[PDB]
């Protein structure tokens, strides 16, 4: 009795707080935080889907989702872990030497 | 919708909320009462965890249903852990899980 | 359903490039060999080309709900495999010069090339998803494998982090699409729609963000700013297979994902892409005009030239020869690219460190490297569309399928890009043979010449030959 | 079930607005962990009891736990972006506000007028989902396989010390 | 007023209730014999009312809030995964469908006590011995579910009172004998005990975790800690020693037998056998327990499919 509209709904306000977290923060780990917010949403938004249809595809695109998630975090913090050591400093602005 | 099911969520739920309530409670009381007067190797597990537990999900969900999978999900599950001790023996052969070299 | 025996041996690419993976990793485990783990992962996509031979004495069905292998994937799947063995081919000088391990690089090449594999039989949302995810995240250590180099990790934060915002994307607009749709297959994306509702809103949203995804991975404006960046900063060997398997694997799945779901002729999605398609073309020649470094200016050359390829994709469902106009420009665009990225990846190989500069100096270059030079102005006048290419075959395809089709908007683009085009890349090609007035020994750098060069001939016997190549992508016919 | 689902979405929309207008890392990652909390009570009040499971698991418990670990590692002690706290004048984040507003309008009215019967709340098990995992999404099984594996090499390669 | 459908909720909520102070009051009394091992029960309340009446000092250049949650998770997150364990038929505080994946769950928050405490405490020392306990608790949590999922696999399902019926006629100790050998290391290395006691023992550079704490939150950390112990007896017993199945005694006593006896086993346990090193410990962790719970597995569903005609 709950509206498929309310999840999505949900989970389209999670994944718009991360996209609005990963522009306006200027800390490397902070953009890392709402990319992490950006997924899970997402995977929040295929559960949703699933549990309406009441199918098992959306727990198995959840999986597929944090199994990306748990990845790309690894990297993502292996290159913040990089930056750090190389510049003692986690700008992204001042990451910018490359320009059209 | 059964009555056993319902009592069983109730005390779930007041077994929860007794529980927080003695720690916060307890530490009110304690907070209240009486009178006053880094290296690179830490990621590296940290990481390792993350992902071999990911992996360990995937062996959860099918654990549940060996039967139901039969001989064939035997066989992609020894594949999928066939994958995941070659990249454990690959981290411990390169000296990544190796603490003190 | 389950595997049977008929579909283990459709699956013969991928299972050969997993075992190779796996193979590579254990001999990488048992002692760190340069040498040894290239011969194996090359000897692996090689075995995987023959297991494609051996899929095409097979049939064409469907092994899982997820894949599809028909003669689409079979030559998608030799186009990324080509490219994978000229990336491993180029990286072994620039990985001789370098100094830290270099064996991960081709770990994480297989595993790129896996993903490739996957999107050319992608037939589900499944496979699609976990394609793009198996090429991005090899490619997210690739890019930034000289990570004490700056632009390199420079290059591979910003990947990394644009690839993961582009997937946050699609992976949402999957989940709407499947909220409108019950399925996830390609083919249902749009069944449960009629007397002409097939633009459900939740449907085009999810379609619409989708394609923000597959926007930036295939470099389509506005998702087009990563480009020039990352294909300066990485390693060149990197460029080249970035250049080329990343985007012939992404757009093949979104050629059989337009060609399959009942949306994919909707007039909204058409008018979105012929939009994109118009502002890829101009915004990318425009852009390269003024560029100074080449892998910049082959970074906006990739962009005008993916939008040429949306262009043969917006009359998918129109026209007919829209498959073979993609087919013959991408064997066309993936050999011009690796005999252009595999000049400039010989010329900066070896590895000089992460502190001396890797610029091309590409002036004068044909008194000290004639064959080279004579190389790279062959790929310079084939992405310049000039008769006598490969480039100009798959040109001509693209002009006639936006003909059928009523494009008048797309060709005109099509015509005025090339002129700008013409521009840039005779720019390049005429200071080959200009005068400089300053600024190998082993047979790897030499199969990599040996790479090019060959590269060189088939684009021009191809070029002024084409009914072999349009022949082979005539039977490479995906399920109607 | 339906007053789970709406108090746990609700303050999981309070914690992730709280994650991304904060100051100190590991208040952010700890507002973060009740967000993930929150958002596995909506997979519970949804029926999908497995992807609760997880979230708490490996989201909430894994990868948080790696942020964590990172922060704590690269000693975030107001590295000049603390003391400068640009992300709150109005003229760095007024931009990106309406422009995730514009987005959020758009794709709240595509979410309305699709047609809903309602989510019944019927909870799929963890032995559905691997039944599914094992049979019809055995090569997503195996290629997640190979996909985390890419990623343990690149995190390898990039984030070692030496 | 009178229903007997509420009737059934107030019994079972007071059953909850029973449960969640025998918990409390038995990690107290293990506590003490720990203590006096190495009246007692009036010493025990002399000693909460120190804890009480002793001020609470947070240090003034440390997070508040992080110093006052680490002893709460330290506490809650085992007394939690309690909830799963049925003790007696009829008198378990929640028959999840997730069970064993609850017990999973509350361990993977527990390991922020850990975390949160080193990084609240404000000290170099503190935060590197931290960071050395946290390693070690994911380095054994690492293959903790596994060596649960060799049970899980034998069961066919999650849920902790379907585990037991399964075990009715043998317990999973013999059977799942390498699962419970690795169950019980991790168990014991997850709540921090001995060996796994002090991984900042092994340098000068590194200092516990506990050290700043003082007061009510040191008590929280201590009865946390033996309340640990005490649900991974309990979980011991339900998972690989048929729960509260027994031939001639009622279940609850046999269900307290076998948490009483696990839980002086683990008593001389800490008692006996000596603390090795730390790259010792995380190197047995990766390099033995997992491989060893991966391949406990697959010969388990080899041996589940074989005998199934
Ligand atoms: C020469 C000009 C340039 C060409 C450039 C090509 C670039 C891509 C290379 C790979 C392309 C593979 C395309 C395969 C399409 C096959 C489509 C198809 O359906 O073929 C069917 C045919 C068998 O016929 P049939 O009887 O219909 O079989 C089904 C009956 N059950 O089955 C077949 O015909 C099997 C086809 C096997 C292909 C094996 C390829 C091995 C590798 C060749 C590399 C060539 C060198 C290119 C690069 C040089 C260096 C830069
Ligand atoms: C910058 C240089 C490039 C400029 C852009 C590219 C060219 C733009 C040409 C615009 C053409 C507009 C056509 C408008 C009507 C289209 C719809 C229609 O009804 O078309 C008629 C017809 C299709 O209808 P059908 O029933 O099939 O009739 C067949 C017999 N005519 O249509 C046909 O059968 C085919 C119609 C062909 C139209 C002309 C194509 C060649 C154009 C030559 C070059 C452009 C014009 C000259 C240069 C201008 C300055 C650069
Ligand atoms: C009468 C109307 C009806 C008939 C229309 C027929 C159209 C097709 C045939 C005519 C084409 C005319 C092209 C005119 C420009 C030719 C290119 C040129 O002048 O190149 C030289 C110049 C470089 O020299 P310089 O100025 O020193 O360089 C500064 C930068 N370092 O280069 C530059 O400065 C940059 C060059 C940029 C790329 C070339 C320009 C492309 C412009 C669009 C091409 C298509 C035009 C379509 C019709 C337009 C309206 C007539
Ligand atoms: C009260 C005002 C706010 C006070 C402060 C915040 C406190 C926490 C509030 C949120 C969590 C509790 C919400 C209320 C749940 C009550 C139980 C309930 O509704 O159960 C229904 C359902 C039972 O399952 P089912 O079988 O489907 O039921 C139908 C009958 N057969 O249940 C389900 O299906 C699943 C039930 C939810 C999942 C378990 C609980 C998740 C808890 C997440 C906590 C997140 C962090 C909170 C931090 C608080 C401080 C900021
Ligand atoms: C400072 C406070 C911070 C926050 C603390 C926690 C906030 C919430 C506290 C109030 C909780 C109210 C009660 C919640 C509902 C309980 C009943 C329930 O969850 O039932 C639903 C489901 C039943 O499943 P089953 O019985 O198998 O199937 C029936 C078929 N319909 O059963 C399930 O789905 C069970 C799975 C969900 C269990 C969630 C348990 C709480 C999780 C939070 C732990 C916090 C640990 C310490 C802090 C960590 C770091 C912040
Ligand atoms: C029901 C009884 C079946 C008995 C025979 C079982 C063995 C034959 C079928 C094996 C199927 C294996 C499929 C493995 C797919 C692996 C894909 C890896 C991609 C990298
Ligand atoms: C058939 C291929 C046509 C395009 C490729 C063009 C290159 C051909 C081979 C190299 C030619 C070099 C000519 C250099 C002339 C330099 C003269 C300098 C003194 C005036
Ligand atoms: C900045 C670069 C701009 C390039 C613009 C190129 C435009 C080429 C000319 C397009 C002409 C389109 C004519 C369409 C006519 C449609 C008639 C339909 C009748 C039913
Ligand atoms: C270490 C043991 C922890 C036990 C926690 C739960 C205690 C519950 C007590 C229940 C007692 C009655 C059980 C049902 C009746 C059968 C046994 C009767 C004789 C005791």
């Amino acid at each position: 009795m709950i509206p498929l509209q309310h999840g999505l709904i949900l989970a389209a306000i999670l994944f718009v707080l991360g996209l609005t977290g990963l522009v306006i923060r200027r800390n490397l780990l902070f953009m890392l935080i709402g990319l992490e917010i950006m997924i899970n949403a997402s995977a929040l938004a295929f559960v949703v889907a699933g549990s309406y249809w009441g199918q098992t595809d959306g727990q198995v695109m959840y999986i597929l989702a944090i199994s990306l998630a748990a990845a790309e975090a690894s990297i993502g913090l292996a290159l913040l872990l990089q930056l750090h050591r190389r510049r003692q400093n986690l700008n992204i602005d001042s990451v910018s030497e490359m320009r059209g | 919708t059964s009555t056993e099911v319902i009592a069983h969520h109730w005390a779930f739920a007041i077994f929860l909320i007794v529980a927080i309530g003695l720690c916060c409670l307890m530490l009110v009381g304690g907070w209240f009462l009486g009178g006053r007067a880094l290296s690179a190797k830490f990621y590296l597990v940290a990481m390792f965890f993350v992902i071999f537990d990911v992996e360990a999900l995937y062996l959860f969900a099918w654990s549940t249903s060996i039967r139901e999978s039969g001989w064939v999900g035997f066989v992609e599950a020894a594949i999928f852990i066939f994958v995941l001790l070659a990249g454990l023996v690959y981290l411990v052969r390169i000296g990544a899980l190796d603490w003190t070299p | 359903m389950t595997i049977t025996p008929q579909n283990l041996i459709a699956l013969l690419p991928l299972l050969i490039v997993g075992l190779t993976v796996v193979v590579v990793m254990l001999s990488i485990a048992w002692r760190r060999n340069h040498f040894l783990n290239a011969t194996l992962s090359v000897i692996g996509l090689n075995a995987a080309l023959v297991s494609l031979w051996f899929v095409g004495q097979a049939g064409a069905m469907d092994v899982t709900p997820l894949m599809r292998v028909d003669g689409f994937a079979m030559l998608y799947t030799g186009l990324v495999l080509l490219a994978s063995l000229a990336t491993c081919t180029f990286a072994y000088p620039w990985l001789e010069g370098y100094n830290d391990n270099k064996d991960e690089f081709y770990l994480l090449v297989l595993i790129a090339a896996l993903g490739g594999i996957l999107l050319a039989n992608a037939n589900h949302l499944a496979s699609l998803f976990l394609g793009i995810e198996l090429i991005s995240l090899p490619l997210f250590g690739l890019v930034g494998y000289a990570f004490r180099q700056k632009r390199s990790l420079e290059a591979s934060i910003k990947y990394t982090i644009l690839s993961a915002a582009a997937s946050s994307f699609l992976l949402f607009g999957m989940a709407l699409v499947y909220a409108q749709s019950g399925d996830l297959s390609f083919v249902a994306l749009g069944k449960n729609l009629g007397d002409g509702m097939l633009n459900e809103p939740l449907l085009l949203a999810g379609f619409g963000l989708m394609i923000v995804g597959l926007g930036f991975k295939l470099s389509l404006v506005p998702f087009h700013l990563w480009t020039p960046d990352v294909y300066q900063g990485a390693p060149a060997p990197v460029s080249t297979f970035l250049a080329t398997a990343s985007k012939i694997a992404i757009f093949g799945v979104v050629m059989r994902l337009f060609l399959y779901a009942p949306v994919g002729d909707s007039e909204a999605i058409r008018v979105v892409l012929a939009i994109i398609a118009f502002a890829s073309i101009i915004f990318g020649n425009l852009m390269a005009l003024s560029q100074t470094n080449i892998k910049r200016l082959l970074g906006y050359s990739s962009i005008s030239h993916l939008g040429y390829l949306l262009v043969a994709l917006i009359a998918l469902q129109t026209g007919e020869m829209s498959m073979e106009a993609v087919g013959v420009y991408l064997a066309g665009y993936l050999f011009s690219s690796l005999g252009a990225f595999g000049v400039v990846s010989l010329m900066s190989s070896p590895y000089r460190g992460p502190d001396a500069d890797s610029l091309f100096s590409y002036r004068g270059l044909f008194w000290h490297r004639p064959i080279l030079a004579a190389v790279m102005t062959v790929m310079m006048l084939s992405l310049a569309g000039i008769p006598m290419t490969l480039g100009f075959i798959g040109k001509f395809y693209v002009l006639a399928v936006g003909v059928q089709a009523h494009l008048w908007w797309l060709v005109g683009a099509v015509v005025v890009g090339s002129a700008i085009g013409l521009y840039y890349y005779l720019r390049v090609a005429v200071s080959l043979y200009l005068h400089a007035p300053e600024q190998p020994s082993n047979w790897q750098y030499s199969a990599g010449g040996i790479v090019v060069l060959i590269s060189a001939l088939l684009v021009l016997v191809l070029g002024v030959w084409p009914q072999p190549l349009i022949s082979i992508v005539r039977l490479a016919m995906p399920l109607m | 079930m339906e007053f789970a689902f709406y108090i746990c979405g609700l303050i999981a929309i309070l914690a992730t607005l709280r994650v991304i207008t904060h100051t100190n890392p590991v208040h952010a990652l700890l507002y973060l962990i009740i967000s993930l909390l929150a958002i596995s009570g909506v997979f519970f009040s949804l029926g999908a009891y497995f992807a609760g499971a997880l979230e708490i698991i490996v989201y909430a418990g894994a990868i948080m736990v790696l942020f964590v670990f990172v922060v704590m590692m690269l000693n975030l002690g107001g590295s000049e972006i603390e003391q400068e706290r640009q992300w709150l004048k109005p003229q760095v984040w007024i931009g990106p506000a309406i422009l995730s507003a514009i987005m959020l309008v758009v794709i709240v009215y595509a979410i309305l007028g699709v047609n809903d019967q309602g989510i019944d709340g019927t909870p799929i098990s963890a032995k559905a989902v691997g039944i599914t995992l094992f049979g019809p999404y055995v090569l997503a099984v195996e290629l997640a396989s190979m996909l985390l594996l890419a990623g343990l090499v690149v995190a390898f390669h990039v984030g070692r010390e030496e | 007023w009178i229903s007997p459908e509420l009737i059934e909720i107030l019994l079972t909520i007071l059953k909850a209730v029973v449960i969640l102070l025998v918990v409390v009051t038995c990690g107290a009394f293990m506590s003490f014999g720990e203590r006096r091992l190495l009246g007692g029960s009036l010493q025990l309340v002399a000693d909460m009312i120190k804890m009480f009446f002793k001020e609470d000092w947070i240090p003034k250049f440390s997070d508040r809030v992080i110093f006052t949650l680490a002893p709460m998770i330290a506490f809650t997150s085992l007394l939690l995964a309690f909830a799963i364990v049925p003790v007696s038929p009829g008198w378990v505080v929640a028959d999840l469908n997730i069970g064993i994946l609850f017990f999973l769950m509350m361990a993977g928050l527990a390991v922020y006590a850990v975390l949160f405490a080193g990084w609240s405490s404000n000290n170099k020392y503190s935060l590197l011995g931290a960071m050395r306990a946290s390693a070690q608790t994911l380095s054994y949590e690492v293959f903790l579910g596994l060596s649960l999922m060799g049970v899980v696999a034998q069961a066919g399902s999650f849920n902790m009172t379907d585990i037991v019926n399964s075990q009715a006629h043998v317990w999973n100790v013999i059977p799942q004998f390498f699962g419970f050998i690795t169950f019980a290391i991790a168990g014991v290395a997850v709540c921090h005990r001995h060996p796994f006691d002090q991984p900042e023992a092994e340098q000068e550079l590194a200092d516990g975790y506990h050290i700043e704490y003082s007061g009510m939150k040191f008590g929280l950390f201590f009865v946390g800690e033996y309340i640990g112990i005490v649900t991974i007896s309990a979980l011991m017993v339900t998972l690989f020693f048929g729960g509260w199945q027994g031939p001639l005694l009622p279940p609850f006593i046999w269900f307290a037998l076998k948490t009483a006896f696990f839980m002086m086993m683990f008593i001389l346990i800490r008692a006996s056998l000596p603390r090795p090193r730390y790259d010792q410990v995380m190197s047995f962790g990766w390099k033995i327990c997992l491989p060893l719970t991966l391949i406990n597995l697959l010969v388990t569903a080899a041996v589940i499919l074989w005998q199934a005609q």
